[PDB]
């Protein structure tokens, strides 16, 4: 019935403000329960940041007291956190989350991603990743999509735009310089490809950025 | 402030068969009204926590009983009395006694299944990186278990360590087996000055390693 | 200081 989400930048400079937003629908927050900030960090170690409570009395963690912020906007049923003189340690996962520890009601927020660095957005290159040979009378064929050199986190591969969801291994994406590098496989039958059309669609929105290929045989 | 040491780091465990998980809190988490304020959260793979239990003991809404928690004072368990395949994840405890709230490392639940040949599959670059002056060589393992695999990519018969960018998939929901891919980068200069290609999968379910490999002779 | 404390005060 409950759902919060988080939203704002998914990239900040070293020493500017970070901004997020929590919106809160099917329930009050000025009617009870605690309402946190809790980021998680590269390696899954958890920690609380701080919450405002349905009165607007608000909690901090000690190591952050000197540079965070909590507030809410009553008439939008929204809560904000604003971290001051943010350091590329500051680089985490963001989520808001609501519970009281002695009652039923939890709900926690999708989580947003925050980069904190000085490198510049950078729209991702995606190459078609087909057989070299192979076999046509086979089982199974696998292909797959490359998507190299974007900047930053996070990309978003479906395949066929979410018909092909069986067969499918998204790999997490790697650091070399500041660029990542992300790759999506797809196994199908020799049958449908390439009598069918297999399209992997990326979506970068840190740069607004849609592409779609098609993965179009050499074989020869 | 107050920190929690989770036990086991990680956990490897057949379908139908229990475990626990062990959280001991540096101080009592028992507060002067009686009650204990300690949580456990899953994180299931790609997926934000959830918390499952709250004030030791008591389940919450939606959780199956098969959970179970317990202990007192320092020393808590969470006991899974059967596994099944959705309660793979990252399992935390954290305690809401003591400001600031704190939480424990985590614990990796990973199932015991039997074990499991990757296929493997190599692709040339594409003609489109290639006028762009770059040359990736990709290399994919999936469907594997145990999640131990090594990799070695060999250019001219010659074994190259520089320019390869591996990565792992988490345990699939599904299967409960593991993926991951290697990816070799050069210049389109180095590329073209070489002939064979091959990524050498070394695997307990293989006694020799299993290869694949492409020639520059052909499409 | 615990939440059930500073929520029911």
């Amino acid at each position: 019935g409950v759902q919060l989400q988080e939203s704002g930048p998914g990239l900040v400079k070293p020493s500017q403000s970070l901004s997020l937003t929590c919106t809160v629908t099917g329930y009050s927050i000025t009617s009870d329960y605690a309402w946190n900030w809790i980021r998680q960090f590269p390696g899954n170690k958890l920690e609380w940041m701080g919450y405002i409570t349905y009165s607007g009395s608000t909690g901090y963690n000690p190591s952050l007291k000197s540079r965070i912020s909590i507030t809410r906007d009553t008439s939008k049923n929204q809560f904000f956190l604003q971290l001051n003189s943010v350091t590329t340690e500051d680089t985490a996962t963001y989520y808001c989350a609501s519970y009281d520890d002695y009652t039923w009601f939890t709900y926690w927020g999708q989580g947003t991603l925050v980069t904190v660095s000085a490198a510049k957005t950078t729209p991702p290159s995606v190459f078609p990743l087909a057989p070299g040979s192979a076999a046509q009378t086979n089982s199974m064929v696998t292909l797959g999509c490359l998507v190299k050199g974007y900047f930053p986190e996070p990309v978003t591969v479906t395949w066929n735009s979410g018909s092909l969801s069986s067969g499918v291994h998204t790999f997490p994406a790697v650091l070399q310089s500041d660029l990542y590098t992300l790759s999506s496989s797809v196994t199908v039958p020799s049958s449908p490809r390439p009598s069918e059309t297999v399209t992997c669609n990326v979506a970068h929105p840190a740069s607004s950025t849609k592409v779609d290929k098609k993965i179009v045989p050499r074989d020869c | 402030d107050v920190q929690m040491t989770q036990t086991p780091l990680t956990l490897s465990v057949t379908i139908g068969q229990p475990a626990s998980i062990s959280c001991e809190s540096s101080q009592s988490l028992l507060y002067s009204n009686g009650k204990t304020y300690l949580n456990w959260l899953l994180q299931r793979p790609g997926q934000s926590p959830k918390r499952l239990i709250y004030l030791v003991s008591k389940l919450d809404s939606g959780v199956p009983d098969r959970f179970t928690g317990s202990g007192s004072g320092t020393d808590f368990t969470l006991r899974i009395s059967r596994v099944e395949a959705e309660d793979l994840g990252v399992y935390y405890c954290v305690q809401g006694t003591h400001f600031p709230r704190t939480f424990g490392g985590g614990t990796k639940l990973e199932i015991k299944r039997a074990d499991a040949a990757p296929t493997v599959s190599i692709f040339p670059p594409s003609s489109e990186q290639l006028t762009s002056g770059g040359a990736s060589v990709v290399c994919f393992l999936n469907n594997f278990y145990p999640k131990d695999i090594n990799v070695k990519w060999k250019i001219d018969g010659s074994e190259r360590q520089n320019g390869v960018l591996n990565s792992w998939t988490d345990q699939d929901s599904k299967d409960s087996t593991y993926s991951m891919s290697s990816t070799l980068t050069l210049t389109k200069d180095e590329y073209e000055r070489h002939n064979s290609y091959t990524c050498e999968a070394t695997h307990k379910t293989s006694t020799s390693p299993i290869v694949k490999s492409f020639n520059r002779n052909e499409c | 200081k615990p939440l059930e404390e500073v929520l029911n005060l």
